[PDB]
RNA sequence: UACUGUCCAAUGAGCGCAUAGUGAGGGCAGUA
RNA sequence: UACUGUCCAAUGAGCGCAUAGUGAGGGCAGUA
C-alpha cells in the first residue's frame, strides 16, 4: 500500500532491509541513538551519520522536523515503511519512529555506513 | 521582526503582574478594612469576592441584607452570615480619608481584574492560532510561556522533550513551566514528577504538529490530552 | 590473667556495667534511626554538631585511627566514652563486622531522650 | 606556627607540576618546529625527554645515526636502526641557523628544566617522609603533599572524613581529585579506578591520622596499608 | 527471592558525568 | 535470579537534591 506523500525519500523493499541490519549492527556497536527525541539531540550536536524514520508514525508530523535539521548540517535520511519493524531492528520490544547513527572515529562500520550515505543520495534530486 | 508570538508572550506577562498587583491590593484592602468589619476577611475568603463586597457595603454595614448586587455575588448562606455577623460588627466606622482611599483601591482591583481578563481573552484567542494543539494540553497561558522562552514555535519544535520539560527553571530542582502548569499541578505532589515528564513529552509532540500548522481545528491536541488524562485517572 | 590492661590513651573506659547500658542504648538508637556507625561518619556528626555522644572501641588498632575524635568532643563539648570491644560494638549497631566508632545523633521528641540524658551524665562523671 | 615546613614543601612540590606543563609545552614546540626535517622521527620515538635529547644531537647533519656514543646511550639500539632507514629516506630540508639556534637553545632548556624537576622531587619525597611518613608510603611523596597543601596541613587533613579527603582538589572528570589521578590508582584498568580511589582514599585517611599523632614513624602502618591495598588490587585483577 | 558455599564489607558496601541533561526496561500479585 | 498473571514503556522506562556529599550490605559459584 502507498504511504503518505510527505514520507520522502522512501526506501525500496531492498534499501529497507539493508538499513535495518545496518541499524541492528550499529546497535551492538555503540553507534546507535534510538528514539525521535534522542535522534534530534544528535542532529543538533552535528554528530549524526544518517536518520531513519518510520513513515507509518501518526501523526506523521511528530518526526517531520528531523528532515529540517538535516539541512543545517547536510545529513541524509530515509523512511522505512514500518516502525514495528524498525523497533525489532533497534533491539527493542516497542516501535521506534526514528534513529540516528552516531559518529565515532575509527569504527569498523565506517565503510558499511558511507555505503548507506551514498545510497540515499541517489534517491534524492 | 514583527514576531506575532513575542507580543503574545509579552502580554501574557502583564496578566501575572496584574495577578501580582491584585494580590497586593487584596492584602491591603483586607488590611485596612479590618478596622470596620474584621470578621469579613474569613466569611468571604475569595480575593475578588471580598473586594466587590467592601466596595458594596462600605461604611454602612446594614446595606448588605436585601442587597441586589450582593446577591449576585454571594450565596444566600454567606450573605445571611455576613448580615448577622455584621450586627455584631466589633469595629468602628471609617474617616473619609480612610474610606475614600479604600474605596478607591477597590475600584482599582476591579479595573485591573477585568482588564486582566480582556488580556487573557486575547492570549487564548491568539495562542490557539499560532499553536492550537499545544494550548489544548498545557494551557493557552503556559503554552505562550514556554514558547516565549523557546523563542518561537519553530525552535520549540526542534527540541527534545527532556529540554522542553526544563524550559523556565532557575524551590524544586528542574521544575520548569510545565511542572508548574495547571495540569501538572492539579494532583497529589508525588505524582507530579511522573506527570511533568509525561506532559512535557506529549507537548513536544503537539509543538511539532503545530510547527506545520496541521490539525489546526485542534484534533491531535485533544486526543493527546485524553491519553494524558486517562494515564492520570489510572495512577489515582 | 586480667585483660583489664588496655591502651591507656583509651580514656575514659566504661565500667563493665556502664558498658552494658551503652551497647544496649546503642542497640536501640540503631532501631530509632538515631545512630551513625563509623569513624568517618562520627566525625561528621561532630562538626555538624548533632551528636549526643560518641562511643569508641579501645580494640581499635592502631588506636590513633580514632583518637582524633576525643579532641573534637572537647571542642564541641560532647561526651565520649570507650568500650572494650570493637567486635562487641559492631554487633550492637547490628553489623557482622567490627565498628570502632559510633555516634548517637540528636533528634527532637525521641523517647530515648532521658536514656541518652543519663548515659551522658554518667560519662561526664569520668571525664571529670 | 610561623613558617611551617609543610607549606615550604607544598609550594616546592608545585614547581614540579609547573615544570611538567612547561616541558609538555616545550615538547610540543620542538617536535613541531623540527618536524620540518625528520617529520617522521616524532612518531618513531614518542617519549619526550628522549626525543628532545636526541634532536639536540641529530641536529643540522643527520648522517651517522649508527655508532654514535650518546645517540647510543640515550637510545635503545633496536630503535636506532629504524631511524637510519627513514634518515636516508629523509622527508624534509635543512634548517636556517636562526631556526636551529632556537631549537638547540630550547632543548638545553628542556633538559635543564628536567634536572631541576627531579632535584625538586628528591627534596619533596625526602622531607615528606619525615613530615608524614605513612601517608607518603601509600600514595606517594607529591600526591601526599598535594592533599596536604589544600587540606592545610596534617592536622586538619586528619580530621577529615575519607569521603571528603577523596574529593580533595577536584573540579575533565567529575568527583575525581588528587587521589584519583594519583599514581597508585591511574596504573589500573579504568573500570577499577572509581573503586580503587575510595579504597586508597580511605586508607590514606588512616595513615594521615596515624601521622597526625606521630606514630609508625619508621613507616610501619604505611607499609602495611600499602600492602593490604596492593593485595586487594590483585584479588581484583 | 530463599537456601548453601565461599570471598569482600562502617579500619566503609554501594553511589558519583552532563540539566537547553541523562536514555531501557520497569510496577503490582502469586510460585520457586 | 527465574516462571506465571496483569499494567505501563523510544509517541520515552527509570533518573533529577546535596560532592569539603552519600552511609549497608554486597560480589561470585551451586540449588530450587
Amino acid at each position: 500500500a502507498d504511504v503518505n506523500p510527505k514520507a520522502y525519500p522512501l526506501a525500496d523493499a531492498h534499501l529497507t532491509k539493508k538499513l535495518l541490519d545496518l541499524v541492528q549492527q550499529s546497535c551492538n556497536y555503540k553507534q546507535l541513538r534510538k528514539g525521535a527525541n534522542e535522534a534530534t539531540k544528535t542532529l543538533n550536536r552535528g554528530i549524526s551519520e544518517f536518520i531513519v524514520m518510520a513513515a507509518d508514525a501518526e501523526p506523521l508530523e511528530i518526526i517531520l522536523h528531523l528532515p529540517l535539521l538535516c539541512e543545517d548540517k547536510n545529513v541524509p535520511y530515509v523512511f522505512v515503511r514500518s516502525k514495528q519493524a524498525l523497533g525489532r531492528a533497534c533491539g527493542v520490544s516497542r516501535p521506534v519512529i526514528a534513529c540516528s547513527v552516531t559518529i565515532k572515529e575509527g569504527s569498523q562500520l565506517k565503510q558499511q555506513i558511507q555505503s548507506i550515505q551514498q545510497s540515499i543520495e541517489r534517491l534524492l534530486v | 521582526a514583527a514576531p506575532e508570538y513575542r507580543v503574545i508572550v509579552d502580554a501574557n506577562n502583564l496578566t501575572v503582574e496584574i495577578e501580582n498587583e491584585l494580590n497586593i491590593i487584596h492584602k491591603f484592602i483586607r488590611d485596612k478594612y479590618s478596622k470596620r468589619f474584621p470578621e469579613l476577611e474569613s466569611l468571604v475568603p475569595n480575593a475578588l469576592d471580598y473586594i466587590r463586597t467592601v466596595k458594596e457595603l462600605g461604611n454602612s454595614l446594614d446595606k448588605c441584607k436585601n442587597n441586589e448586587n450582593l446577591q449576585q455575588i454571594l450565596t444566600n448562606a454567606t450573605i445571611m452570615v455576613v448580615s448577622v455577623t455584621a450586627s455584631t460588627t466589633q469595629g468602628q466606622q471609617l474617616s473619609e480619608e480612610e474610606l475614600e482611599r479604600l474605596e478607591e483601591a477597590c475600584d482599582m482591583a476591579l479595573e485591573l481584574n477585568a482588564s486582566k481578563h480582556r488580556i487573557y481573552e486575547y492570549v487564548e484567542s491568539r495562542m490557539s492560532f499560532i499553536a492550537p494543539n499545544l494550548s489544548i494540553i498545557i494551557g493557552a497561558s503556559t503554552a505562550a510561556k514556554i514558547m516565549g522562552v523557546a523563542g518561537g514555535l519553530t525552535n520549540l519544535s526542534k527540541m527534545p522533550a527532556c529540554n522542553i520539560m526544563l524550559l523556565g527553571a532557575q524551590v524544586l530542582p528542574h521544575t520548569g513551566y510545565i511542572y508548574h502548569s495547571d495540569i501538572v499541578q492539579s494532583l497529589p505532589p508525588d505524582l507530579r514528577r511522573k506527570a511533568a515528564r509525561l506532559v512535557a513529552a506529549k507537548c513536544t509532540l503537539a509543538a511539532r504538529v503545530d510547527s506545520f500548522h496541521e490539525s489546526t481545528e485542534g484534533k491531535v491536541g485533544y486526543e493527546l490530552k485524553d491519553e494524558i488524562e486517562r494515564k492520570f485517572d489510572k495512577w489515582q
